[PDB]
């Protein structure tokens, strides 16, 4: 509801694009690449991938499990998909303790 | 936020999703109905759907019924989303109109 960016947040991609790992012990680096443009994220050693090789991934996806920004969110998909991300996010909280509440509110 | 008027003359809607995205087995999976519910009922249809012979016109309040209904037609694959009313599209200054926010629950 405060809009804070979480410590431990997820990478999502800026672009669309085919991914390509580079997993090496020194470290582990994520590739976009597309039709004309090409991105490199540089994960950690302690990264979750929830993306393999050969998928094709949209602008605002997450290429890392955790909590995904949402003002990095906006800037990569537009506002409706924030928006949609908020409601879905916090009625996940409400649903574990058994509380039935509408999206209205 | 006071609810100000009938109608806002707006054509914007937003869509909720009946299938959500399981990633352990990378598959589309019916959303629970508990969760269908909280998005559904008592909302203004935003366009015209056809569902199991039975015509739902735009303008329709979505009763229980109408919600069973619905879930009824996406476990046959006929339906994947509902165009819906919503605060998030109306276009009232200061507040919602009614068709924007449904019923009183
Ligand atoms: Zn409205």
């Amino acid at each position: 509801f405060e809009a804070r960016r979480p410590k431990a947040k997820a990478v999502i991609s800026e672009i669309d694009g085919v991914v390509r790992i580079e997993e090496t012990e020194e470290k582990l680096s994520v590739f976009v690449e597309s039709e004309g443009f090409s991105k490199e994220y540089k994960l950690p050693k302690e990264a979750r991938l929830l993306v393999k090789d050969g998928d094709y991934v949209e602008a605002g996806q997450p290429l890392t499990r955790g909590a995904i920004d949402p003002h990095q969110l906006l800037e990569a998909k537009g506002p409706e998909a924030v928006e949609r991300y908020l409601v879905e996010e916090i009625q996940k909280v409400y649903r574990a303790q058994g509380v039935k509440l509408h999206d209205k509110h | 936020i006071v609810v100000r008027e009938a109608d806002c003359g707006t054509t914007n809607y937003i869509s909720v999703p009946l299938f959500q995205p399981d990633e352990v087995t990378r598959s589309l999976r019916l959303r629970k109905r508990a969760d269908i519910e909280a998005g559904l009922y008592g909302r203004v249809l935003a366009r015209e759907v056809e569902v199991l012979g039975v015509r739902l016109e735009e303008g329709r309040y979505l009763s229980m019924d109408d919600v069973h209904l619905l879930i009824k037609a996406a476990e046959a694959g006929e339906i994947q989303e509902v165009p819906v009313r919503s605060p998030l599209t109306c276009q009232t200054r200061y507040g919602v109109c009614q068709k924007c926010y449904g019923y009183d629950l």
